[PDB]
């Protein structure tokens, strides 16, 4: 299968600031790649999809990038909503594997 | 399938010989014989012929004497007789046969087969 | 276009265990497919398998044998069945809609968290 | 009485055969030379075995020339064997009877006539006995030239023809055939025969000897007279040496050979000893003497023919079961690698694969079959002189059971296994459409393979040919290369390609109604350009029509090509040279 | 001198040989009997051509041992001749001169020994002359037999062995060669050979005749009173008899043959006739007699197997040109239907048919490679026992010139004719990366030919094998079935396939920086699923790295498996049997 | 997203017709692939041939060898070249846009009749 | 190539009607068809695209129907502001071609 | 390679007359001979032997008086004496050989070769 690992497992930053979560594969993604958010206590949210784009409802500051094994979301200004899990997951092969863990915490 | 021919050893001259060329295997009624005669200090030279067909010829240089011919088929052979004197004496007398049909038996090859017999006159 | 949870949340150890998630706002064999996902007790995802809108199931290999989606097209629903449940399977059990076109999951449940316990 | 003559021999073909003259008595009259020679033509010409637009003599049997039906009154032993190993000595001999007889007398007859002869001929031992193939071992070679003489036996011919009994054989059992042909020509019974180097054990035996030496007749006549006319020519024959050799040498010419005689006398080799016999008294008294002078119906020759091929077949069960065996481990093996056809983006591609694999496995397994009418060539031509048969009904006998049972069943094998292995199509007809397009294109492509070798003489020659024409016309089937993307003046080479047309009809059975994409309803439209996700998409993209037409319009042509090539394979064998 | 003596020997492979006694004196010593005797395994004993496991014996050269090197001063002239065709007559014995004498002597006296050795052997009128092969034709039999004679007497054997020198030639030409091998042994030379139905215009040239019947010796001695011995012995020789065949017949023990004698008297037929001649005068008068009593470096025997082997490659230019005419051919069909690749929706398929095909063809174009050390077997064993070569000499001699150079030819043809009529990538890079790949598939695959059939006698079974091996590489190769979709205890199979490595190298090399979807700009992102747009997006699909090093592993892998290969094939040929 | 037509109008005959559309709100080589319509004196239509956003050019068989597509980054336009004029293509010339991965022309030109007189 | 051909080359309808403008190809196209509507002296504007979708900007009267080798377009309740011609293109293989002409006329 | 022998047809009664077995071809000294006897009446009976290493030996019935024995290599042929009177007359004398090396010749076979002479005794 394809793994996904997330080097950050847990986070120490402040408000407004530039959150880099980088995450690599194990084979070829080839721009394959969505970023998912999820509240503590809710269902996990999509962000982005295609790695480059990003859906309606969320705000301009999230931007995704990155080409062949490793993907970077970054977050410009981070500001008190945007705390909880976020998840990177490939859809090249069948077996779907979900990343690790980035469990934002502010100081 | 060899040839032989048998002769005898004669004491006083002027008597009479009968010589024999016979052949064993094959017939001798296919072909023609030829008794040639060769001494012992003189050249090659022949007597007569014999014809599968008619009868017999002569084409000799002396002897034109008592010689008679005789081929028997019955007992697949021929004959030499020899009368007269005959100041000729002690020849080998070989016997040679050749097939042909045509006449004039002087102009064949007459290819001999074997060793001749010896003859005694005093 | 939403979805609802159903089903039990104590499975005895060594037991099957069933789920149903039901469908409202879409039709279950118009265009998508159906997945579903278990968050582990932790902070872990986990995609478990999915079925076409035509009847194709696609399940996961970590479950070897151990899962199986059914889906009713009456009720607008389907369901999950897993046998030989384990006191260390105790996950939470959401069901996502795949679009295929784009090829990311949209719509997801509420989710039921299920406990096995002696 | 049946004598033979011959009168004015000259046949043409460069003259090979000059003035030969000759009367052929009941005995057993040879036929002495070099290879080169006249031997081996001369037998062939006095039996009807030769073209008749060369031959400027006049040969009569008992002082009348030969009818039409000679040959099949006549038996020929050809030199090399014929007889079919698989088969036992009595049921090769029955097969002769059954057909070169009448079918007025009851079995019963025919039965004891073949009694009859095993009996005459001492075959009594290894009566029920196989010959013996290549793999298996039977008789020895005595007892097989022996079977081949009477298989020719059976219609108690009276002249009898052969080619150099003696060749292929040792020192033993020559002289035990030569002995047997003296004591069947004992009872008086004409017999010919060539004969390459003999021994003196054997030369006593012959009545009547022919010398040919490049053409020119050297001598004829007894042969036990031979001798003493080459001694009175002027060549002496050695103590402890053969006469055959004897006169084998002055024939050829060597000098280091027997030495001359002495010559009494009061065209460099050959025209002088011809010459010599011409003007000889056996010249003259053998010209005095030359001077003085269907049955079966179609079905009871097709029934028999493919009764000694289903026999022929069962007899080495190593040519069927080695390729019966190949088969299911190959199926067995593509069903391994194939096992679980996914609708996915990869179904696509192993569909594709799997379904073009089989059928150029099934075209390229018809190459082998070209050793139908290439190792039986020999046979059917001596068995077609002979009188047994006509062409429709050896044609038609060799392919019920040669051909038709062989290739239909690696087909039935494919498609039990593989199939349910791979969940093609769950369907009734779909299994059943598989069948049968495979055996279309195994049996058209065997019918191509028949129309190219039907009438070679050797393999190395056709299987090269085929395989060459075979991998274009792979190159032609819609996997390899876009059918659409062609040139317009190479587009129609298309046409001409067997398996594209078994692959099309395949691919049309598959692709129909599947979809390729996980959670798209392509079926009703298809949001996204360059998908190709439905499986109707697939088709047409490979340029197959979409209606049912478009699936049997394949099968049509397979059908045709079948036809046409069975029809050149059976005129092929049809003008074929018969002598 | 140069007499040969053998006491006591024994011979067990079932013991083949009995006791046989026997001393070869100066002359023409001939060995006779039946094939199944010791006629043949005896002459293979006296001279070293057994494995000397089984011998019992002891044999001496003028009462001693024989040395080492005994294979390499005494001439073994083979029955059939190995003699190649291509080269002429002085060429073939300069060949041998250049290897079995020494480099201290210029090649001025290699050349004198060699005009020496024609003229005395009567060799001059077709010095210069082709030898023949079967297409085109040379010499006759007669001098062709004479130049294999020839070929061993350039190192002026002090003793000659010959195996049937007459069997396979005709009755003028082997007069021929008896009178040439007698006036060879007047000057003096120990000359001891088998004789197989030899007639009695040559049987007076023997001197010591050695009669075998399975492994009992039955006479020896004189040749000249064999026939009395056995007249003696109650057996009579009919007039206008071979002696030969007249001892042949009792040997075999033939009811019909020779009649008995008369006998005056005051264990079934093979052990009576040996007791016989146990207690004859002739045992006890050989039985007293018996009582009393490398050079050439590595480079200079390389380069001359290569010249030999090029000088037969170009000398018969039917099978080079025939495959570089079809490689021509092939070439420009494929680029004809192949022309002018597009990058639209069939690109994808048409590049990878193309690639796919190129590859197949290479691997299976090397199918032929089995006629390097199969045709030439007999030949190699015979040069290696004679003492010419090394096996490492020879291996690498018919490598460098016969496969080095037949096989990279046809790769250059392909890519400098398919390339630019197709487009694949302008780029000078990617068309000698095509180029290497294609040479190393040819290379892999003529290799692993090599190392299948490396001292087999045949070619029927190599090729089976071969052609079943490369149909399962062909199902492992990418295109016709999706290598990441097979099971894990069957996807190992997919490392030992050639043509797999060749495939994945052109398809990186091909599919790297191409877009297939017409106003679709999928290298910054895919805005819609299951599009395949992009080149590297189907070689990720297909399994294959998109690193430089998944484009050069393959290649690592080809040469692992050519020097694998390589080194089999040359073991196999080591542990040959040289017997 | 919008386009822009311009060229001569009148061309003699047996002749070389030169047609130039630029583009603003968009650029040629990022998505999209640019067309060349034509549409008789009449109710016909007829696709000349487009031009990739990388470069490649695919032209109608019907017009063999007679035209010629290329485009000028740096001022974001291409020109349509079609040599060998004849009388018959009176036709009026639009520069169209296709997507691709919807595959229909969405953004036209306003187009320009060209006159082929002596 | 595949030609495109509209039966209906005129049509004599009113306002407030079920227009059907008909229109079949020669090979399969696959739901590869769009539709185009010119005014008269403007360019053609697209109507759908896949034959059975619609794009933005227009009413919901018009429906692309039709599968396989021919294909629909329905007006209902037809208005006086949809006069010009239509023409059906397909776009399956590289050489497009589009059809005739439908020219709408009310009375 | 034909084995001939030769004697003579005696008058009187009582003398000395001399047979030669000669052989040519093959040599005799490989070989052991025997003279053995045969009459228009009586069985076949053998005289005696000749060894190829050691001298010769002697078997017979009546016949011990005056035979001597010969081998002569340098003509290649054996020699029989006849001196006493030895009323047994008139045989055909055949003469056969065999090749041993042993001792006591009476055990081996004598394989004869040809025809044999005729003696006469009045």
């Amino acid at each position: 299968d394809i793994v996904l690992t997330q080097s950050p497992s847990s986070f120490s930053v402040s408000l407004g600031d530039r959150v880099t979560i980088s995450c690599k594969a194990s084979g070829y993604i080839l721009n394959r790649l969505a970023w998912y958010q999820q509240k503590p206590g809710n269902a996990p949210r999509l962000l982005i999809s295609g790695a480059t784009s990003l859906e309606t409802g969320f705000p301009s500051r999230f931007s995704g990038t990155g080409s062949g094994k490793d993907y970077t979301l970054s977050i410009s200004s981070l500001q008190t909503e945007d705390v909880g899990t976020y998840y990177c997951q490939q859809y090249w092969s069948t077996p779907w594997t979900f990343g690790g863990g980035t469990k934002l915490e502010i100081r | 399938v060899q040839l032989q021919e048998s002769g005898g050893g004669l004491v006083q001259p002027g008597g009479s010989l009968r010589l024999s060329c016979a052949a064993s295997g094959f017939t001798l009624g296919y072909y023609a014989v030829g008794w040639f005669r060769q001494a012992p200090g003189k050249e090659r030279e022949g007597v007569s012929c014999i014809s599968s067909s008619d009868g017999s010829t002569y084409y000799p240089d002396s002897v034109k004497g008592r010689f008679t011919i005789s081929r028997d088929n019955a007992k697949n052979t021929v004959y030499l007789q020899m009368n007269s004197l005959k100041p000729e004496d002690t020849a080998v007398y070989y016997c040679a046969t050749t097939v042909r049909i045509n006449n004039s038996c002087k102009e064949y090859q007459y290819h001999g087969w074997g060793q001749g017999t010896q003859v005694t006159v005093s | 276009v939403q979805l609802q949870e159903s089903g039990p949340g104590l499975v005895k150890p060594s037991q099957s265990l069933s789920l149903t998630c039901t469908v409202t706002g879409f039709s279950i064999t118009s265009d998508y497919a159906w997945n579903w996902i278990r968050q582990f007790p932790g902070k872990k995802l986990e995609w478990m398998g999915y079925i076409n809108f035509d009847g194709g199931t696609t399940y996961n290999p970590s479950l070897r044998g151990r899962i199986s989606i059914t889906r009713d097209t009456s009720k607008n629903q389907f369901f999950l069945q897993l046998r030989s449940v384990t006191p260390e399977d105790t996950a939470t059990y959401y069901c996502a809609t795949f679009y295929g076109a784009k090829g990311t999951l949209d719509y997801w449940g509420q989710g039921t968290s299920v406990t096995v316990s002696s | 009485g049946a004598v033979l003559s011959f009168h004015n021999i000259c046949y043409r073909v460069k003259e090979i055969l000059s003035n030969i003259n000759g009367i052929m008595k009941p005995g057993l009259n040879a036929i002495l030379g070099p290879t080169g020679g006249g031997k081996s033509s001369l037998l062939d010409v006095l039996a009807a075995r030769k073209d008749p637009s060369g031959l400027s003599g006049d040969v009569l049997i008992n002082g009348a020339p030969r009818p039409a039906n000679f040959k099949c009154n006549s038996g020929y032993v050809v030199q090399d064997d014929v007889v079919m190993g698989t088969l036992t000595v009595r049921e090769n001999l029955q097969f002769s009877a059954a057909l070169r007889l009448a079918t007025t007398m009851t079995n019963h007859e025919k039965n004891e006539r073949i009694n009859r002869v095993i009996q005459e001929l001492g075959l009594d031992k290894v009566a029920d006995s196989k010959v013996g193939t290549q793999f298996i071992r039977g008789v020895s070679g005595g007892e097989r030239k022996r079977t081949s003489i009477g298989m020719e036996l059976i219609t108690d011919p009276s002249i009898l023809f052969l080619d150099e009994p003696t060749t292929g054989l040792d020192s033993s059992t020559a002289n035990a055939v030569l002995l047997l042909l003296k004591r069947m020509s004992k009872q008086g019974r004409t017999i010919i025969f060539s004969i390459h180097q003999p021994r003196y054990s054997i030369f006593k035996l012959f009545d009547s000897l022919t010398l040919l030496a490049s053409g020119r007749l050297m001598f004829h006549g007894p042969a036990q007279e031979a001798l003493g006319y080459f001694e009175s020519a002027g060549y002496h024959c050695e103590a402890y040496n053969n006469p055959a050799d004897f006169f084998l040498d002055i024939i050829n010419g060597d000098s280091t050979a027997v030495a001359l005689n002495r010559e009494e006398d009061f065209k460099p080799l050959i025209e002088k000893l011809a010459e010599i016999y011409v003007n000889s008294s056996f010249y003259k008294e053998t010209k005095a003497e030359l001077h003085q002078l269907y049955t079966t119906s179609f079905c009871h020759q097709l029934r028999w023919v493919s009764k000694r091929s289903f026999k022929n077949l069962l007899g080495n069960p190593q040519a069927s079961i080695a390729q019966i065996i190949v088969t299911v481990v190959l199926g067995l093996v593509i069903g391994a690698i194939y096992f679980g056809l996914k609708n996915d983006s990869t179904g696509i591609q192993n569909r594709a694969g799997v379904l073009f694999f089989l059928t150029t496995n099934q075209c390229f397994s018809s190459v082998s079959a070209v050793e139908l009418f290439v190792v039986e060539k020999k046979l059917f031509i001596h068995e077609y002189i002979s009188g047994y048969y006509r062409v429709s009904s050896y044609f038609l006998g060799k392919l019920l059971s040669d051909l038709l049972p062989m290739r239909m069943l690696p087909s039935i094998i494919f498609t039990c296994i593989v199939y349910f292995m791979l969940g093609l199509k769950p369907k009734a007809d779909a299994f059943f459409v598989m069948m049968f397009t495979l055996m279309m294109v195994a049996y058209s492509a065997s019918s191509m393979a028949l129309a190219i070798a039907a009438g070679q003489s050797v393999v190395s020659v056709a299987t090269l040919l085929m395989t060459i024409c075979f991998v274009f016309m792979m190159i032609f089937s819609g996997l390899l290369v876009n059918l659409t993307t062609i040139a317009s003046w190479l587009s129609w080479l298309q046409y001409f390609s067997i398996p594209r047309y078994g692959f099309t009809a395949l691919q049309h059975n598959e692709f129909l109604g599947q979809n390729f994409c996980p959670g798209l309803n392509a079926t009703g439209n298809n949001p996204c350009n360059y998908a190709t996700c439905t499986g109707e998409e697939y088709l047409v993209k490979q340029g197959i029509d979409l209606s049912p037409w478009g699936l049997w319009k394949n099968h049509v042509a397979l059908a045709c090509m079948i036809v046409i090539f069975l029809t050149i394979a059976y005129l092929k064998l049809l003008f074929l040279k018969k002598y």
